[PDB]
């Protein structure tokens, strides 16, 4: 099918676009309401809150109650005392529940790098300027290339290669 | 699968289905569950919900702001009109004072417009960030759906919550229509007329405590104000049953019936149409009027 | 509070608007000088160091713009540009294959040697056989690249799921 | 730094020029109250404003007290289709009987005398003023158009201009074919003359 | 037009500017030797034409508030280049005054300026020279996004039934309304608060603070947009077509003595 | 039995603005399509639904105008337009654009339609991860809005 | 603090795959260089030799660029910056497949 | 103009009207292409036939091409 | 309003113009095709086996 090859509906023009069976999934839905195409074979776990992180620079912007409502887990082994809650498709609210166990993904290197880009450096409108010495090297390279070009033009035209003087 | 040209959210095509297919048992169950329903003509709903006084459909806080600004402007008028000097006769001085008053009012009109714009901007912010002003479960239903795309119950709940998030002086609720409430409640009209007469008498006393020429000018103004205030609250206040009984012209009775129908369509229609039927011998009309006074009124 | 503009990536001023052209100019004048005097005006390793250093700006700006300026419109633009670049590379390969096969599809050819039959035991396979082309090692390299393709496709799909 | 602006109040710039105040443009240095409040001086206008303001306050208070402390005897819920934000307006803007026709005719006569001819003359002045603004070598006024232009509808134009033109083109085509063939070869159906 | 600047320093026969123009473009010996052909009348105000247009005017010139308006600095340009300027301006101002003296509560005034012209190409709606950054906050918004979509064709494109597109369940519920009122003992539910599109009426008009509550006066400036390539105007409820044709005839009949003595060559 | 945690999308800024309110942003960036030639033919011969159009006031009347909403800066003129042919005598070949002051009643005297182009500013919380996760009140918002009205705020470019 | 974590880096699938692909690409480059010098008899100054060598040299240049891309993606995957929907991953996959 | 060939032939009756019109357009595109190809192929085959006829009527009594061109065996 | 659909603005061709244009175009095509493909006489062959010469 040309339509399906070029990322279209396919044979049926009223058909959708996503085929999560072969890896064509919806990132927006996953980020907002979680991967509801894994809903049949995955279940939320229900029962260490997040209040211990209420004093950190980036999490201090939240209220105490908000962090108290969040319950954490080690994220490796199943808590044997934790019940299982069925994951209901077509329900946009279950991914945001406070009764389900969660995992503190605030020590992830990507998390730290993002928040540092926002909370750990002086804001520069130009990412190249966010690195001072590299910008220095780059402008120096530009000047070097200008000089090299001028010298090469001078040498090739006049037939003397500047090494004997 | 190695590519992904998705968008933030696919467009939504409505599914129409149709009116429910309720069987006989379901039909009887529904009919036994309804209240005592009175089906209303579109004219009745129109007169109930017509725009009469609040011409611009301005909310409460906008009217309050306008009245407050008028008070503040009046409290400053004598200072601005004091000491004006211009070369000319009395008429030229009067025109100079009129221009000064106009400048004062144009100055005050801009502050009011600025404040209206600021409150409108606050409310625009409320709409622009709805998920940050809502609790669960309405938050996700405001996140995923637009106003036209919400269920009626969820739509109403979301709008009410967003309105109530604001302070009392920013909530956008339509102001009361004086003429409407007077037209659909006979006591309210009587109270309004009593208030008009009380203010007229008090103003007449205040005027009578003033020098002569001002007395005549202000008394004429008071008469005009009372007349126009009455015509504003109830344009048909002169169509009394005494006047109806005193009227023996078919065209005049038709005019009265039209004027009442425009205003409220109340039992005075029964009176006018009964007197028209008697003067013309319309037995069918008399039967219809009996039915109306039994049911309509 | 911030004021939100259109989805379109507004754009930033950058030094890459002239650094890359100056890099191309440097490379071409380097080639011209090497052609004229048969010697290098600047050491080749130093030249490659300059070239590499100039182009480190792309990943940095890419990182800091993904962190801050990205949405599905921008991602679609970028992916379509990637597709067009792949198309250009395919066309380049097609042109070079045209160059290669021009004199091979045209079977008749004036050869320094004999290729008729019944004169020697091997003449009849002189023109139709370049028997030194390292076929066994070419097949080994083919196996390596098939490994890479299949493994990469598997991993890509696995993470995507 | 130069003259940095203080605050962020509205300034007329390229992106925004504001909403003109035609009333002040027209009634410049002339009072408006002789038209809105004829016959009244400033003191009378202020006194009337105060009296009416107090009266309006009283009426508003009465109305709010009434609406906020009345017992509900009936509940009116209009019918609307599912998925519809607001019910359809039950008011019609078309006269139905002859009395409504006479009423709307009187209203139309008043509006014509007092609201439509003013609009027409204002718009005519605006068009002429735009012409004057673009005149004098600034823009392309007078290069085409005018009151003598012959404006034709689609049917009239196609029937009286397009088809005859194509007809003349076709006749020219045939005549030129024959004449050119004769001119070059010297014959009409025999190719070169004195050769074949 | 053009602002000559300092007339004094450009009148001299020999000038650095004239020599530079000769060298590079704009001047030459043809101007020094034959000014009557290559300079001639030049470009500037025509005093005689201004006097003629002034003295052809009626007493409207006395009764117009033009000389106190902010555009009074353009009096000579419009007197010269707009024949019959004062009579047309007087009609314009009297039209505004009669709209002001109406019996309607809302006085609508038509506004036309450089923005009142539509165009099919977006670069024609900007001021020249164009701003550095344009359409920063997105592009145009089409009014057609507020019209009902082609539901039938939309269903048909997808291969959906669409049989009952015009048959919808009725809805009579209190949960569907947020605007509740009490009108004479009757609790009326009607409408939902939508937001910024429910307050278009008040945000468009400005009140006269001195007008009483029983005789309100509101001022509204109605903007006008036209294509200028249409040749036919349809004002809607503001002006009927028959009245507009009447106004056209009368305007062309009155403003004829100001136009008949000139040729367009 | 095992526990899985899907890797979240950490990007902030424009992406997090898009993912916080996907309905509004999609509305801003959702393409809609116009009718082809056969579709125009099939639409022009569809029937009206009821006799309401003979009595009611059309959409685009002096009392029922076409209100439209753009995003931008307060007071900036709004860009709006027709697709052409709102009237029989109006052109329909291509879309026709318009520049109009905000929050004012404008009338197109080509078609005769009254419209209310108006601006809503997209003031949103600084997206750096400090956005609030639970219902917020009017105090902090009051301060931010006061500062924006008095002085202005940066643009998300 | 931001500290490199070899445990997490080695427990990540993208880092392993890209490193393995970069290693195989380097092996391929070395092998192909070993047949250009000490295997063949014809040089780039012949009829078939020139076209063949131009083709394989262009392919080798593209392989070098792909090796650089795979190394960059290995660096980003070690840091944990490459997500499932990464256009960098998409570009490298498409380029390697090409 | 281009009337829809599928309507008077009853093809693609299960498709919505838009897609049926698309098929009609494809069919018309197919028809318009086959015209010039048909004209030129007809002319070429007529030219080959005429060449065979000429070689038959000229090399009928020849001794060199009396059996190849004369009979038309390898014209 | 779609004003360019098939139901609007149909202008019938006057009979005289129709006849003239049809005759003109038919005559043009016939004459050109005739003189281009049928009046080619420079492709002349003379069959004469008695004009050969051999020493
Ligand atoms: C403008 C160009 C428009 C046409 C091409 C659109 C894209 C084609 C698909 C594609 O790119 O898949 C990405 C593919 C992975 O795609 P995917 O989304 O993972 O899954 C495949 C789809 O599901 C789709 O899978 P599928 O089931 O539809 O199968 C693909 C289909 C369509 O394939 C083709 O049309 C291939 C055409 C090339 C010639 C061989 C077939 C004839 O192939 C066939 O029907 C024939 C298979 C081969 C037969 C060989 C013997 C004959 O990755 C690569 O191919 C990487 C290398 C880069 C490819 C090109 C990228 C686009 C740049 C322009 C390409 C123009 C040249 C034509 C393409 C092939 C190279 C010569
Ligand atoms: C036959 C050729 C058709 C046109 C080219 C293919 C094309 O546009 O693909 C778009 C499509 C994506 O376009 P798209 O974004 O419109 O499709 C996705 C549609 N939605 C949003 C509904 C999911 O690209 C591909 O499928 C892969 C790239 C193909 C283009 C390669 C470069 C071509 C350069 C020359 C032109
Ligand atoms: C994914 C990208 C892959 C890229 C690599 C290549 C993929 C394979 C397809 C490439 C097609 C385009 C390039 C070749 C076209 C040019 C060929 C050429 O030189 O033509 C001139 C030659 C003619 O040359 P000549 O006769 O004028 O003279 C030759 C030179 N002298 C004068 C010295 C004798 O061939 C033709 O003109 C033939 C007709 C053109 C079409 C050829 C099609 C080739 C199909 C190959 C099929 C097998 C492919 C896989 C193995
Ligand atoms: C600027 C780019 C970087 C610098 C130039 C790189 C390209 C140089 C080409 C000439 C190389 C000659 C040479 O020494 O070859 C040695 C080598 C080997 O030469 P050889 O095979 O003769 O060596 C002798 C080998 N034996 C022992 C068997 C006898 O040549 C190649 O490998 C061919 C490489 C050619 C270049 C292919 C890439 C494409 C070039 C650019 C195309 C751009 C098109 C679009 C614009
Ligand atoms: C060679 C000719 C190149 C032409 C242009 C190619 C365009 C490819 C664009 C790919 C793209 O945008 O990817 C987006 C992706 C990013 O996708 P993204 O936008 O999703 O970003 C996600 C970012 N993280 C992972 C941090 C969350 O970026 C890249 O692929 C990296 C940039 C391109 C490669 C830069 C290489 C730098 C190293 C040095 C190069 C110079 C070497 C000199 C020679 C040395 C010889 C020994
Ligand atoms: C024939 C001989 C020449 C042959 C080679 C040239 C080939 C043709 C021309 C190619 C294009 C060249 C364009 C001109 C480039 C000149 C350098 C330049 O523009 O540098 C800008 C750069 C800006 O640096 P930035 O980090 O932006 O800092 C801003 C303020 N802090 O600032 C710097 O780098 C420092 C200041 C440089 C100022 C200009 C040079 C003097
Ligand atoms: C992808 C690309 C593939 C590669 C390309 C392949 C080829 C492309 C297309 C090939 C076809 C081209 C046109 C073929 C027609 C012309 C050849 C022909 O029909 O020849 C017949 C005739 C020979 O007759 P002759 O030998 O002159 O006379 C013998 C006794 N009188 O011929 C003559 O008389 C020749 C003299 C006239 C020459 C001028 C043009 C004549 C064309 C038509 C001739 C026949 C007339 C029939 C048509 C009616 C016209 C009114
Ligand atoms: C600037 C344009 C130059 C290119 C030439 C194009 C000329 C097109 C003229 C077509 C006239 C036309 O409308 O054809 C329709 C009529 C049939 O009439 P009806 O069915 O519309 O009522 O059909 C007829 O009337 C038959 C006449 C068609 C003959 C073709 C035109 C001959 C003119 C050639 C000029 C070079
Ligand atoms: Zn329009």
């Amino acid at each position: 099918m040309l339509s399906r090859l070029l990322h279209g509906p396919g044979s049926d023009k009223g058909h959708g676009y996503f085929h999560p069976d072969h890896g064509l999934v919806d990132s927006a839905a996953q980020n907002i309401r979680g991967p509801y195409w894994h809903a049949e074979n995955m279940q939320f776990m229900q029962q260490e809150t997040a209040a211990q992180s209420s004093k950190l620079p980036v999490l201090s912007a939240q209220d105490g109650k908000t962090l108290q409502k969040i319950q954490l887990t080690d994220g490796s082994k199943v808590p044997k005392a934790a019940t299982l809650v069925k994951w209901n498709p077509k329900s946009v609210h279950q991914w945001h529940s406070d009764d389900i166990l969660r995992v503190d993904m605030t020590k992830h290197p990507e998390w730290v790098r993002t928040m540092r880009m926002f909370h750990g450096t002086v804001w520069r409108h130009r990412p190249e300027f966010r690195h001072p010495w590299f910008s220095r090297g780059s402008r120096a390279s530009g000047i070097i290339m200008l000089v090299f070009g001028a010298v090469a033009y001078g040498e090739i035209t006049f037939g003397k290669r500047l090494g004997g003087v | 699968s190695a590519w992904n040209f998705q968008e933030l959210m696919e467009s939504r095509i409505p599914d129409y289905k149709g009116r429910p297919n309720r069987s006989g048992a379901e039909l009887e169950q529904v009919k036994a569950a309804l209240p005592k329903i009175e089906f209303m003509t579109s004219y009745e709903f129109d007169v109930l919900t017509k725009t009469r006084s609040n011409l611009t459909k301005e909310y409460s806080y906008q009217r309050d702001m306008r009245l407050k600004v008028t008070e503040l402007m009046l409290d400053e008028a004598p200072h601005e009109l004091e000491g004006l000097a211009v070369e000319g006769d009395a008429a030229l001085k009067q025109l100079a004072e009129l221009k000064a008053l106009q400048t004062l009012t144009e100055y005050a009109g801009d502050l009011l417009e600025g404040q209206n714009q600021i409150v409108q901007r606050v409310n625009d912010f409320v709409d622009s960030n709805p998920v940050y002003l809502l609790d669960q479960p309405l938050r996700e239903e405001a996140r995923w759906n637009l106003l036209p795309e919400m269920d009626h119950k969820t739509r109403s709940l979301v709008r009410t919550e967003l309105r109530d998030w604001l302070p009392a002086e920013y909530r956008q609720t339509r102001a009361v229509d004086l003429q409407q409430v007077a037209a659909f409640s006979p006591p309210v009209k009587a109270d309004m007329f009593r208030a008009i007469e009380a203010r007229a008498k008090d103003a007449e006393a205040e005027i009578r405590s003033l020098p002569p020429a001002e007395q005549a000018g202000l008394l004429a103004l008071v008469k005009d104000n009372v007349a126009k205030s009455k015509a504003f609250i109830d344009p048909t206040y002169d169509i009394t049953p005494e006047a109806i009984n005193a009227c023996n012209d078919v065209d005049a009775l038709r005019a009265m019936a039209h004027r009442v129908t425009e205003y409220s369509g109340d039992a005075r229609l029964l009176a006018i149409y009964g007197k028209a039927a008697q003067l013309t011998g319309d037995t069918a009309a008399q039967a219809i009027l009996k039915e109306a006074k039994d049911l309509v009124f | 509070m911030i004021l939100n503009t259109n989805i379109n990536y507004g754009g930033r001023n950058s030094r890459l608007c002239y650094l890359i052209p100056l890099m191309v100019h440097t490379i071409f004048l380097y080639l011209a000088y090497l052609i004229y005097y048969n010697i290098n005006l600047i050491n080749i390793y130093l030249l490659l160091i300059i070239i590499i250093f100039i182009n480190i700006e792309w990943p940095l700006v890419i990182i800091y713009e993904y962190i801050y300026l990205t949405n599905y419109n921008i991602q679609n633009n970028l992916l379509y540009n990637i597709a067009t670049f792949i198309f250009l590379e395919i066309l380049l390969f097609i042109g070079f294959y045209w160059l290669y096969i021009n004199n091979i599809i045209h079977y008749p050819n004036n050869l320094p040697y004999n290729n008729n039959i019944a004169v020697n035991l091997l003449d009849h396979l002189n023109h139709n056989n370049n028997t030194d082309i390292c076929l066994y090692i070419i097949l080994h390299n083919l196996l390596l690249l098939l490994y890479v393709t299949l493994i990469l496709q598997l991993v890509h799909r696995y993470v995507q799921l | 730094l130069g003259h940095m602006r203080v605050g962020a109040l509205w300034q007329s710039n390229a992106n925004s020029r504001g909403l003109p105040n035609l009333l002040k443009e027209v009634m410049a240095a002339e009072p408006i109250y002789p038209y809105t409040h004829p016959g009244l001086s400033a003191k009378q206008i202020l006194w009337n404003t105060k009296f009416n303001l107090k009266l309006e306050k009283d009426l508003i208070s009465i109305a709010e007290s009434a609406v906020q402390s009345q017992t509900v005897n009936k509940v009116v819920i209009p019918t609307m289709l599912t998925g519809d934000v607001n019910p359809k307006s039950p008011a019609s803007v078309v006269a139905k009987d002859k009395y409504q026709l006479a009423k709307q005719m009187a209203e139309f006569q008043y509006k014509k005398s007092y609201f439509e001819k003013p609009w027409g003359y204002m718009f005519a002045y605006y068009c002429d003023e735009d012409r004057a603004r673009l005149c004098g070598g600034i823009g392309y006024v007078g290069h085409h158009g005018g009151g003598d232009a012959e404006i034709l509808s689609y049917t009239e134009y196609v029937s009286t201009v397009v088809y005859p033109t194509i007809f003349y083109m076709a006749i020219t085509f045939v005549v030129s074919l024959f004449l050119m063939y004769y001119y070059i070869y010297g014959t009409f159906f025999s190719s070169t003359r004195n050769r074949f | 037009g053009t602002n000559p600047g300092d007339i004094a320093l450009n009148s001299k026969r020999f000038t650095v500017g004239k020599f530079v123009a000769w060298a590079c473009g704009g001047w030459g010996l043809k101007d020094w030797i034959f000014p009557s052909l290559f300079i001639g009348r030049g470009d500037g105000p025509d005093f005689d034409r201004i006097v003629k247009h002034t003295l052809q005017s009626s007493s409207a010139i006395e009764k117009v508030n033009w000389f106190d308006s902010p555009f009074a600095c353009y009096t000579e340009w419009f007197v010269e280049h707009f024949p019959g300027f004062f009579d047309s301006r007087y009609r314009f101002e009297m039209s505004a005054k009669t709209i002001l003296a109406n019996k309607y509560p809302i006085k609508d005034f038509p506004v036309v300026d450089m923005r009142s012209w539509r165009s099919s190409r977006l670069f024609d709606l900007f001021e020249v020279p164009h701003p550095e950054h344009t359409f920063v906050f997105g592009g145009p918004v089409l009014l057609n996004t507020e019209a009902k979509r082609a539901e039938r064709l939309e269903q048909e494109w997808h291969g959906k039934d669409g049989t009952f597109v015009d048959v919808h369940p009725l809805n009579v519920a209190t949960e569907s309304h947020t605007e509740v009122s009490v009108i004479g003992g009757i609790k009326v539910y009607n409408g939902v608060w939508q937001g910024g599109k429910d307050s278009w009426k008040r945000d468009s008009a400005k009140p006269e603070l001195t007008a009483p509550f029983h005789s309100p006066i509101w001022y509204r400036n109605m903007f006008i947009v036209k294509n200028a390539d249409q040749l036919v105007e349809h004002f809607g409820e503001n002006l009927s077509d028959e009245t507009w044709q009447e106004v056209r005839k009368e305007h062309l009949a009155f403003h004829e003595r100001f136009h008949k003595d000139y040729s367009f060559a | 039995d095992s526990v899985h945690v899907f890797r979240p999308e950490f990007a902030q800024g424009k992406f997090r603005i898009d993912l916080d309110q996907p309905a509004k942003q999609n509305k801003l960036q959702q393409q809609i399509y116009t009718l082809t030639d056969d579709e125009r033919e099939m639409y022009e011969d569809e029937p009206y639904i009821g006799v309401d159009h003979l009595y009611e006031a059309h959409k685009g009347s002096k009392e029922n105008p076409v209100v439209v909403e753009a995003i931008g800066v307060h007071g900036n003129d709004v860009f709006t337009g027709c697709l052409g042919g709102c009237h029989k005598d109006a052109a329909d070949a291509v879309a026709y654009y318009t520049i109009v002051p905000p929050n004012t009643l404008a009338v197109c005297i080509d078609c005769g339609i009254h419209f209310v182009a108006r601006i809503n500013e997209q003031l949103t919380f600084w997206p750096d991860g400090t956005q609030p996760w639970e219902k917020v009140d009017f105090k902090a918002v009051e301060g931010f809005l006061y500062k924006h009205y008095k002085y202005g705020s940066p643009l998300m470019i | 603090p931001l500290v490199f974590d070899p445990k997490r880096a080695f427990n990540d699938e993208i880092f392993l795959c890209c490193s393995l692909c970069c290693i195989i690409f380097l092996i391929f480059l070395f092998n192909q260089y070993e047949e250009f010098a000490h295997e063949l008899s014809f040089d780039i100054r012949e009829q078939f030799g020139l076209g063949f060598y131009m083709l394989l040299g262009l392919h080798g240049s593209h392989v070098i660029f792909g090796t650089i891309m795979l190394a960059l993606l290995t660096l980003w995957g070690a840091q944990g910056s490459v997500g499932p929907q990464s256009h960098a991953l998409r570009f490298t996959s498409l380029y390697v497949h090409l | 103009v281009f009337p829809s060939i599928t309507k008077p032939l009853g093809l693609f009756k299960n498709l919505p009207r838009q897609h049926r019109a698309a098929r009609d357009a494809s069919i018309w595109l197919a028809i318009l292409t086959a015209g010039p190809f048909g004209i030129f192929i007809a002319f070429k085959y007529y030219a080959d036939w005429y060449d065979k006829k000429l070689l038959m009527e000229y090399y009928k009594d020849s001794i060199v091409y009396g059996e190849t061109y004369g009979k038309g065996k390898y014209v | 309003y779609f004003t360019r659909v098939h139901k609007y603005n149909h202008v019938p061709v006057p009979f005289i113009l129709n006849v003239g244009m049809s005759i003109s175009i038919v005559t043009s095509f016939v004459y050109f095709t005739y003189t281009s493909l049928w009046v080619r006489p420079e492709y002349d062959r003379v069959v004469d086996p008695s004009k050969a010469y051999v020493n």
